[PDB]
């Protein structure tokens, strides 16, 4: 111990490396060079392996700068030439920049492995409960920091004080109220095609006495562009993407789902203006999260043996029948019709509602069957909501009736 | 040369002389599981620069746009501003698309990495006394890790994630009192609303990132602090770790173990597709595919909803929805992952300051019950994939649903009973082998015609001739004579051709001296613990 | 050293307090109590100053919650009663808040410096030079682990190995190269109002033989908002931004901002239809960042001394000039035209251009004049431009032309 | 028109200016990109690095 800086200018270097690991509790109870002999073949053997890993991991790191650089990256349709280039864009450049990083870690293993001597180094713990001064010590002088402010003998500061703190942490948090929202607020609008916020509504509750609202169909319109001297734009002034539907144009068993379409955002038939936009409020109508409803036409065999629910009597309208498309479960729209089985299925879960029994469920995690919603043609032959949902659609909630 | 003048100018500042000297000679084992949290912490790695690339072109914003970008098969196709610069990411920038799927697979793999890393030190029992802390934060991690994974491929708004999202507010809306107030906090308001994609965004690449690292840095600082565990064997006690120091023969192979790992990633994030969100569409909540599950670390909380027989419970003005259920199953899961340490102890009768492992054979209760786990995890992921699986290999769906319900209860069991047997099995081999030694496999017969097999003895014989049995001590048992050197080449040269026979005979000289010399020094390793222990 | 148990149960703690700060090499030199005397008044003027600034924080804090949660926040306008409690929300809740905090630190301050004791304690440091043999073994172990690892005797393993690794560092670089992109692209489309992206180009650049450009002025209006059963929403359809002027609308020595209309967007005058939407495509060209120009009508008396620039002879028409209204300096909007000195100044570095020495500057850091737009009426006697920039207008870039 | 300033600064250097705009920017000023990769830079790292440093 203390060793003197004489006795180190006269200790050897490996002798001081002895000292230094046993200065931290470890001593290397074992280690041989790997390639003792002079003229070895397996020295070369070695690394001639490890330099073939090298050269694969030079070339794979250049070729990766090639292929990032000059290989063909633009996108290439169906029926263009040069497709061929660029579905091979990403597959190449990651191929080869893999092989470089994965060839220049197998050379880095391979060098250690064969190269680096063996070792068997042993270290001692010192763990487990501290010695007994340094753990008796550091209670003496916890307790005597403690004691000698005198906060253990002043009840009233210390009460007042905590006090102090818990408002502190408390005006520190009222901030984050103003995430706090009251969910059943209308927010602030009339009512729009999507509701007024609230769980209880939806864009058919404008059926309520207010609006007459039609069964709009989807016809997936893409905004059309147009170009000229000035450039290209793209335009919605002369399409609608939702659209009236007539009792002829579904045959029996059939499907389609349907949105509410008031009146006023109305740009086909007879009425259609060139230059009126009503895109985006229809596309905003589509986007309600609690609006999208299957019309569904039977065959007149199945109407036959269809069961009512109580008070829903006359919401069908001869073969049409109207559910809500949100599943009563968790609320993924259910959306798949079994034509002849007439079971409407959710595909999240596997729910499974009986068309004909009021879309009451049959399987699956669902307890509770689909609204329905009652529907009657007008004056001119299109179909429309003869009313509102009289049931909350979409999941369960707490303070939800049944 | 100069680099003893920066290492002196360094060090008559900082002093670090000493310090850096005690780092570099610590000793950690070289078993073949103890980097598979190695795995993890470079996909981490990656995870985290890999999106910082991203987000120089990603826009979390759900007001919309008429797309006009280089995926002409969506042009005039309105959609979502997430929507629309995940595209261009994907078409628009060199390279993104290479970007983007290489952080896809770095999730995965990290989160596989993560499972089995826990798998790992469950069985062996490292998370044993003192080192469950490090099990209440790792188990902790697992869950964030999902947490943010789910969010993370929740941004891009296309139609397979906002499925996704829509799901977990349905789920909030549905609890018992607070479920309509907690959805109305967490997204501003009903679903989809203008706010939600933003706050995901910042709980995606800044809140959850941060504590996951600031969480990895707590995890990796006291797995050093506490040595690492290591298995039973040859001089190994309770009070001392046998490997190599952390440089220079240690340090290298972390360095080479990702370099391995970055690259295997870059390779498959090139050569498979991920996520091809490009053909999905945009979202809208009336649109819907068969397929449609979460990502794969999220299918277990899919499959849990799936299995649940839809007990739902009406009371007056009230209803508890039958999602309350799962949400129950789930965390009374998580609670028994995240509390497993006490009652093991409480069940195991002992406080003891272990820091050997315990070989999955000799501890069957644990192993069983981690077996058990597994395949309730399995069913449950299975379950959740269903629909691909009926689809694929021509099960009824309905037939998919009643084995993922009435299997949860069996398989566990069928599990339990196989995984017991077949531990105590294979510890009845060690025993085996430690009482009459190994089976060569060479028959002989005797002139009475008896057939005997000689057994080769691991200790001393008895004047009988036959073995003293040996106390079995928890390290592996060699099973047959290959493991023993018994089949290792004599010949020493390359393909084609053999070397010299002297520089031959003189390695083979020095290789057997070695060979000889380490079985020495742990033999006297092993007395010197003998003595020391009295 | 080495204390056994037996002495530090016979230990005091008040001495083992001593030893503890004795073992980490602190020595508390000087340490006495605040209030030594036992019914010393001082004390109970001490705890009264503490609780004093306590109980403020705590009505602080309750005075905080009340006015966070209860005190009216919503926006008021000037003529709305209640005004008063809106314009006192924020600092109010501040106000209190602030107070709570502040006095529950001060509270903590005046505890520490009347009741805990004084202290001198003084701790020697371990700084400088290391000592000599822990900094010579840790360079033996150092060149230890280099030797018995032979890196150093192969140099061919070694250089492959840094060309492996400069190749692995530059294809974790190249993807960075996602980002690059040259700038002197046409950004892929014919041209639009605000150029097509290079620095070249501008609005004004359709004028360049190809389209009819009038010179519009920036009406200011806002989208019309139109409600009623369906909901309120707000409409551009009937309403532009930009509109076209005639020229007996300034007056001399006036000013009007002026951007590139193309004919094709313009829904004004005896062209105007109620239903068609150019609004978005005006403020698409009114934020192009390069095309806003200053209109100025000069007195009669000022337009005598003009001096025309070296090849802009003929911009003028009569008593207007339009020059670029984007700085030479750095690019900020100039607009500060002096109708008497006819001076146009920039007010972000406080550049002048002489509107009568053809816009060349005359204080300031700007070395440059002010690019000219020539204009002309057109058949209907609006105003238009006749031209296109001669000259690159904005700030100078490193490969522009003088 | 702090922004402006700063993009007008950054295009005039005297080899690299216009590539190095084209680099941060995306594009020319105001470009779509702008303000995420501002806003990613405010939140994420430069409190990164702050952090680490501090
Ligand atoms: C044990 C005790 C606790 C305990 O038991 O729980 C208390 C709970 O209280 C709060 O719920 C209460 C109540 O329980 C709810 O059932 C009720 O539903 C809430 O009112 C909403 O529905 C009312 C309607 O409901 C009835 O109708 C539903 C069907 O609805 C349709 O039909 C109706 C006909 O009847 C129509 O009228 C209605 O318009 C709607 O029609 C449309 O839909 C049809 C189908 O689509 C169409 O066909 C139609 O044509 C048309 O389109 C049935 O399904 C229901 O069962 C029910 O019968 C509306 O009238 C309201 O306007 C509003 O929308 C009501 O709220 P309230 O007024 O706040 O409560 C009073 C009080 C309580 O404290 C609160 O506020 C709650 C918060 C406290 C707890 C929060 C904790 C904090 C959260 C987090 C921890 C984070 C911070 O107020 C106060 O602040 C009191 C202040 C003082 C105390 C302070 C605290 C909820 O927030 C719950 O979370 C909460 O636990
Ligand atoms: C020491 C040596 C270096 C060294 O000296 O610098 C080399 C530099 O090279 C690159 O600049 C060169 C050149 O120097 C520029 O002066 C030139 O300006 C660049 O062309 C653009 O302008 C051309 C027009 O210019 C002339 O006109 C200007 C006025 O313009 C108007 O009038 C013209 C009439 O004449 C019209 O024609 C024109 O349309 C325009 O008219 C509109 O405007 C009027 C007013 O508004 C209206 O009235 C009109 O009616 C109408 O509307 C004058 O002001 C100018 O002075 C000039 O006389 C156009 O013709 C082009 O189309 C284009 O727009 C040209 O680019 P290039 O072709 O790339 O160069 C060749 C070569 C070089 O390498 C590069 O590319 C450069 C990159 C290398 C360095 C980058 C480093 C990396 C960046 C970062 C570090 C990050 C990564 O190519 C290659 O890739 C070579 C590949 C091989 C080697 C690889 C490397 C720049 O990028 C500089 O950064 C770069 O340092
Ligand atoms: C500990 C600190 C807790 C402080 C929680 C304050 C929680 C609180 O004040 O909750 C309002 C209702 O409080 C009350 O009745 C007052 C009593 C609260 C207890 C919610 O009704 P709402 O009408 O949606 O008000 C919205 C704001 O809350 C929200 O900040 C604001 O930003 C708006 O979103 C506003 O609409
Ligand atoms: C160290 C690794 C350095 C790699 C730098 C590659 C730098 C590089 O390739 O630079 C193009 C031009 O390179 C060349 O001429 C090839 C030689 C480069 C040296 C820029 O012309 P541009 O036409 O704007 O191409 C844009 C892409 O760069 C950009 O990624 C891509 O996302 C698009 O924005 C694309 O338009
Ligand atoms: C050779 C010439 C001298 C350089 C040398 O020895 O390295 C510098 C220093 C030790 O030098 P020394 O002679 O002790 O210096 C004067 C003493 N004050 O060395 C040091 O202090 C620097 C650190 C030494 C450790 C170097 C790296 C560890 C060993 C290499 C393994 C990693 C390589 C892995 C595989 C690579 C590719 C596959
Ligand atoms: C009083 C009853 C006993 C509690 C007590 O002494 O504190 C607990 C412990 C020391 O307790 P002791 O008697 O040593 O315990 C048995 C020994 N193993 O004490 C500890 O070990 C806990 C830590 C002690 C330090 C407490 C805080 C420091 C002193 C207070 C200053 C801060 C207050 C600032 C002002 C407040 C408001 C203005
Ligand atoms: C952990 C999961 C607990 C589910 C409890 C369902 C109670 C319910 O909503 O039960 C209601 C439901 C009716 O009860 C039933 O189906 C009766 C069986 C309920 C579960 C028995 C085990
Ligand atoms: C991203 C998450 C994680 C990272 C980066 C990580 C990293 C590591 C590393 C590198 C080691 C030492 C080497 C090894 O054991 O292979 C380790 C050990 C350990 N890990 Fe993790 N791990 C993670 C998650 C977990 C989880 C999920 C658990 C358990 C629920 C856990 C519990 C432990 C424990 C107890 C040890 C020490 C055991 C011993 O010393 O033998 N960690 N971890
Ligand atoms: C610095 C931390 C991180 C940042 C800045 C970041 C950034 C991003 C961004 C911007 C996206 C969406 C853009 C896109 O689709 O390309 C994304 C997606 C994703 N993130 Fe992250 N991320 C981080 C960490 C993580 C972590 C730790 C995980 C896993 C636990 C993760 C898993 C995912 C996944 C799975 C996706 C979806 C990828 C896709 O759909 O293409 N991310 N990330
Ligand atoms: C790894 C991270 C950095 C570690 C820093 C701590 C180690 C510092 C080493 O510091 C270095 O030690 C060697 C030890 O012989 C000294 O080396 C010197 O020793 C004596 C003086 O004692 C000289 O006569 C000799 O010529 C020279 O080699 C260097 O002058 C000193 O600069
Ligand atoms: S969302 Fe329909 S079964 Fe769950
Ligand atoms: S921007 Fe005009 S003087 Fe600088």
């Amino acid at each position: 111990k203390q060793y003197t800086t004489q006795e180190l200018n006269a200790m050897s270097n490996e002798d001081l490396a002895r000292l230094g690991t046993e200065l931290d509790d470890v001593t290397i109870a074992y280690r041989k060079e790997r390639f003792p002999i002079a003229n070895d073949p397996a020295e070369k053997r070695a690394a001639r392996a490890v330099t073939f890993w090298l050269v694969l991991g030079i070339i794979g790191g250049l070729g990766f700068l090639a292929t990032y650089i000059f290989w063909p990256w633009e996108y290439k349709a169906h029926g263009d030439e040069g497709l061929l280039a660029y579905t091979l864009y990403t597959p190449m450049l990651g191929i080869t920049s893999g092989l470089c990083i994965l060839s220049l870690g197998f050379a880095v293993v391979l060098y250690v492995k064969k190269f680096i001597p063996e070792e068997i180094a042993v270290q001692r713990r010192h763990d487990g409960p501290s010695e007994e001064v340094d753990r008796r010590t550091i209670v003496a002088l916890l307790n005597d920091s403690w004691q000698t402010s005198t906060l253990g003998r002043r009840k009233l500061i210390m009460g007042l004080a905590g006090g102090g703190a818990v408002l502190a942490g408390l005006t520190i948090i009222a901030p984050m109220g103003g995430m706090i929202k009251n969910p059943w607020n209308p927010k602030e609008g009339p009512m729009d095609v999507q509701g007024d916020g609230t769980l209880w509504t939806s864009g058919w509750t404008l059926v309520e006495n207010d609006v007459k609202v039609y069964l709009g169909r989807d016809t997936a319109a893409i905004a059309e562009s147009h170009t000229d001297a000035t450039g290209e734009h793209w335009s919605t002034t002369g399409v609608s993407r939702l659209v009236r539907m007539r009792p002829e144009d579904l045959a029996a068993a059939s499907m389609e789902t349907v949105f509410p379409l008031p009146a006023e955002m109305v740009n086909d038939g007879a009425e259609y203006d060139p230059a009126k936009d009503v895109y985006e409020h229809q596309m905003h109508s589509v986007h309600g999260p609690r609006n999208a409803v299957m019309l569904i036409r039977l065959r007149t065999a199945d109407a036959e043996k269809v069961i009512e629910r109580e008070g829903q009597e006359s919401f069908h309208y001869g073969d049409y029948y109207a559910y809500s498309k949100i599943c009563t479960h968790i609320g993924c729209p259910t959306s798949l019709y079994e034509a002849q089985t007439n079971r409407i299925l959710c595909p999240c879960h596997q729910s499974q509602f009986d068309a004909l029994h009021y879309g009451k469920p049959v399987f699956g995690p669902a307890a509770r069957a689909l609204p329905q919603l009652p529907i009657t043609v007008d004056e001119e032959g299109y179909l429309i909501a003869a009313g509102n949902f009289i049931e909350p659609l979409g999941p369960a909630f707490w303070e939800r009736k049944s | 040369m100069s680099l003893a003048t920066v290492g002196n100018n360094l060090d008559s500042r900082y002093t670090m002389a000493s310090g850096i000297r005690r780092q570099i000679n610590k000793v950690f084992p070289t078993h073949w599981s103890f980097m598979l949290g190695e795995i993890a912490l470079y996909s981490f790695i990656v995870l985290l620069l890999t999106g910082v690339y991203l987000t120089l072109f990603f826009d979390p914003s759900i007001t919309k746009v008429i797309y006009d970008g280089g995926y002409l098969p969506l042009n005039g196709v309105e959609m979502s501003r997430a929507y629309a610069t995940a595209l261009d990411i994907s078409f628009e920038v060199r390279g993104g698309l290479f970007i983007r799927q290489m952080h896809h697979w770095a999730a995965l793999l990290f989160v596989v990495s993560m499972l089995v890393h826990m798998l790992r030190i469950f069985f062996t029992g490292a998370f044993r006394r003192p080192r469950e802390a490090n099990w209440i934060i790792g188990v902790v991690l697992i869950i964030l890790g999902m947490a943010e994974g789910f969010m993370g491929y929740s941004l891009p708004d296309d139609l397979l994630s906002g499925v996704g999202l829509r799901i977990m507010s349905a789920i909030i809306v549905g609890l018992p009192i607070i479920g309509t107030w907690m959805h109305w906090l967490i997204f501003g308001g009903d679903f989809p609303s203008d706010l939600m994609l933003d706050r995901f965004y910042i709980a995606h690449v800044l809140i959850i990132p941060a504590i996951l690292l600031g969480l990895i840095a707590a995890h990796l600082a006291l797995v050093w602090y506490q040595k690492h565990t290591q298995f039973p064997g040859a001089g190994r006690t309770e009070n001392n770790v046998i490997g190599i120091r952390i440089m220079p023969l240690f340090a290298v192979k972390a360095v080479a173990f990702g370099l391995i790992v970055f690259g295997f990633l870059a390779l498959l994030a090139g050569v498979t597709t991920i996520n091809a969100i490009w053909n999905l569409g945009p979202y809208n909540p009336s649109q819907v595919s068969a397929g449609s599950q979460p990502d794969v670390y999220m299918l277990w909380t899919d499959g849990a909803a799936r299995v649940m027989p839809a007990w739902e419970l009406y009371l007056g003005n009230y209803t508890i929805p039958a999602v309350f259920w799962v949400a129950v199953m789930l965390g009374i899961l998580v609670v028994l992952l995240v509390t497993y340490p006490f009652i093991e102890r409480k069940f195991t009768g002992d406080d003891a300051h272990h820091n050997l492992l315990q070989r999955p054979r000799d501890v069957p209760v644990r192993t069983s019950l981690g077996v058990m786990a597994l395949v309730f995890y399995i069913l449950l992921t299975v379950s959740g994939g269903n629909d691909v699986y009926a689809m694929q290999f021509h099960v009824s769906l309905n037939a998919m649903t009643w084995i993922g319900r009435i299997g949860l209860i069996v398989g566990p069991a069928i599990a339990y009973f196989i995984t017991y047997r077949l531990c105590i099995g294979l510890q009845r081999s060690d025993r085996e082998v430690l009482e009459h030694g190994i089976e060569t496999g060479i028959i002989k017969q005797m002139p009475n015609g008896a057939f005997i097999e000689v057994h080769q003895p691991l200790g001393p014989v008895d004047d009988h001739g036959h073995p003293i049995p040996l106390p079995y001590a928890g390290a592996a048992v060699p099973k047959q004579m290959n493991q023993l050197g018994y089949a290792e080449v004599e010949t020493r040269g390359g393909f084609f051709g053999p070397d010299p026979e002297d520089i031959r005979a003189k390695a083979k000289e020095i290789e057997h001296a070695n060979h000889i010399e380490e079985a020495n020094t742990l033999r006297a390793l092993n007395e010197a613990n003998i003595e020391r222990d009295k």
